[PDB]
């Protein structure tokens, strides 16, 4: 375990779900000496090598080390079907350059079920109230889930990580908190959900009273 | 008469718990007498040889050492510090006057393989090396008065060394 | 592989359910891995708030993929002692090391906060399904240690999952527990209920039921 290290990270879910966004794979290289501050990357896709790549150096923070990153913008549907993005980092300090491959989690793409749950009476006795959005039944875990009382997004909400269950898929919960008053008045709130198995990789359900 | 002297083999008077240490005694021997007297803080260590050997040091070997003969007056003491742990910062002395070269070795237990080593000076890694080696410096900087120490990977685990004060 | 670094220890706390019910046995376990074959013998040392305890137990085992020994030690804990702080220290001694390793663990510090539990009936649009989801929401509790189970008549409800805890805004914890049941049973009006055992309830345990 000598020489520098390499870390290949996947694109962002949201970025891979909507074409207006730019999805890219990043290959980071840490521990690059000042003696040989030079690194050559090799990008391969499903075997076939690629050459889109882009890079720039940054040695800093608390090390006499250099940092290297190679951004490889990617075609949406590419990743979405699964593609080996093998990255081969080369530096003398490395006997034989290091290569690491990443890709969409494999399995059978399943579509999420989205249900919104009103705050149970018991809680209404409080100042603020909890609104639940249940997203169960997806594959992969890769997903996006947000709230909006109006076009404007909401701030007071949390989301559990995706949890895998019996069925073999993934589900999670998102809890949005709102001052009872609002909720009471009879406002409107919705949780949007972006998944690869949604009609347009997107859907939203809304919560209200009565 | 001449005052004898104890020398350390190697120049490291600060080692870890496996380090072999040799104390060569320098002085004059009489005609029918080629013997040496060794002292470990008051206590007398039997061996006659003009050389004392510590195969595998323990923290009990730590201390002041004196050696003598019959033609040499007792030698001043030699402090031998025995530390415990994975790493240990070494140097001949951390007393650096205005201009003067620095030599820091980052000794590790049983010379175990240390990697991705980094010498630090005040929470700031002065230098990085893929494999373990030594850290060099020429004249002072009137600011070298920083607390140093090293770290690295003994196998999978990360080890640190006690921080010393190069003044 | 290359174990030039020697053994490694991992201490673990008891389980909420144990520490919370006196009828259970809260246990702390010290795990030593990478234990060599040349330097296999391992010596533990336990201390509760400094004082050395002598009531620990051990047992050896080896692993394939890496060919190393995995020695483990298990010390029993007094329900009180854990919930009062009393830090537990595990000192592992082995040839491969310059010196022994000391791990220490103790209950999370901070103002313990009573969990609020809310049951949530399946969502209207979930009827289209043969099975619907029953939700238990437990929020505002600290520490994060907690136990959440489901019951039907007076017995367990196998089919349920629970999200891990999640740090909330007000610096507390919340989580959800989903119980999947047959549309039929729900509509039939059966009775369900999630039990929550937490360090801060008036008998370390509360229960909220839910049905039509
Ligand atoms: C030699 O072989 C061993 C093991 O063999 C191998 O077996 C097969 C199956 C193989 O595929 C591998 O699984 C395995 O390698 C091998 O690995 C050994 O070392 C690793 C770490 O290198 C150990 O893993 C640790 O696991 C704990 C959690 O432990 C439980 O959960 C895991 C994973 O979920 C299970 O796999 C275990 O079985 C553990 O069981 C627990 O047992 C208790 C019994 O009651 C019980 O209480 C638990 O409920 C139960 N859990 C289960 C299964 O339900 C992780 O927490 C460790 O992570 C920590 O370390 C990293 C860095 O080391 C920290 O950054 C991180 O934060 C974690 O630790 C602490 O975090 C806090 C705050 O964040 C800090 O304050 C702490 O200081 C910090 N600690 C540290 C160290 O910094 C970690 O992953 C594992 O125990 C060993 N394997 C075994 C036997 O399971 C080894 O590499 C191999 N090598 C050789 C010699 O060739
Ligand atoms: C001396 O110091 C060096 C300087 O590095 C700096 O480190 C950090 C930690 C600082 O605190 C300072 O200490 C220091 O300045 C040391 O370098 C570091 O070395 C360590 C270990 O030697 C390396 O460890 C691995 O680190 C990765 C990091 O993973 C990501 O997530 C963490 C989460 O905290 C982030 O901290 C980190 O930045 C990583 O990713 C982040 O950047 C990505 C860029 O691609 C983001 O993704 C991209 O985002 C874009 C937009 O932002 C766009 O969306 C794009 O599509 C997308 O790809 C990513 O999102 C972002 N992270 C997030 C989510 O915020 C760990 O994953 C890894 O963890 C384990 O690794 C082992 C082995 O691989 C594995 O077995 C385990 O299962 C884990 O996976 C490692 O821990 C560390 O990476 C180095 N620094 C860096 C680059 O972080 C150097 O080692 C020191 N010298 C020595 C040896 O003495």
């Amino acid at each position: 375990l000598g020489g520098p290290s390499v870390f290949l990270f996947p694109p962002k879910p949201k970025d891979t779900l909507m074409i207006s966004r730019t999805p890219e794979v990043t290959c980071v290289v840490v521990d690059v000496s000042h003696e040989d501050p030079e690194v050559k990357f090799n990008w391969y896709v499903d075997g076939v090598e690629v050459h889109n790549a882009k890079t720039k150096p940054r040695e800093e923070q608390y090390n006499s080390t250099y940092r290297v990153v190679s951004v490889l913008t990617v075609l949406h549907q590419d990743w979405l079907n699964g593609k080996e993005y093998k990255c081969k980092v080369s530096n003398k300090a490395l006997p034989a350059p290091i290569e690491k491959t990443i890709s969409k989690a494999k399995g059978q793409p399943r579509e999420p079920q989205v249900y919104t749950l009103p705050p149970s009476r018991e809680e209404m006795t409080k100042n603020q109230v909890s609104l639940t959005c249940l997203v169960k039944g997806f594959y992969p875990s890769d997903i996006a889930v947000e709230w909006e009382s109006n076009g404007q997004p909401e701030n007071n909400y949390k989301t559990t990580p995706p949890v895998l269950d019996s069925d073999g898929s993934f589900f999670l919960y998102s809890k949005l908190t709102v001052d009872k008053s609002r909720w009471q008045q009879g406002n409107v709130f919705s949780c949007s959900v972006m998944h690869e198995a949604l009609h347009n990789h997107y859907t939203q359900k809304s919560l209200s009273l009565s | 008469l001449p005052k004898a002297v104890v020398f350390l083999e190697p120049q490291w008077y600060s080692v870890l718990e496996k380090d072999s240490v040799t104390l060569k005694c320098q002085g004059a021997y009489s005609p029918e007498d080629n013997s040496t007297q060794w002292f470990h803080n008051e206590s007398l260590i039997s061996s006659q040889a003009s050389s004392y050997f510590i195969d595998a040091a323990t923290v009990n070997d730590s201390g002041e050492y004196r050696c003598q003969t019959n033609l040499s007056t007792l030698s001043d003491p030699v402090q031998l510090e025995v530390h415990i742990g994975w790493l240990l910062l070494q140097a001949p002395r951390w007393v650096f006057k205005e201009e003067d070269p620095i030599h820091l070795r980052c000794h590790s237990w049983k010379n175990t393989a240390l990697h991705k080593v980094t010498y630090l000076q005040n929470g700031k890694d002065r230098k990085y090396f893929h494999h373990n080696s030594d850290f060099h410096i020429p004249k002072a900087t009137l600011k070298d008065s920083g607390s140093y120490f090293c770290r690295g990977l003994v196998g999978s685990k990360n080890v640190s060394s006690e921080t010393v004060n190069i003044t």
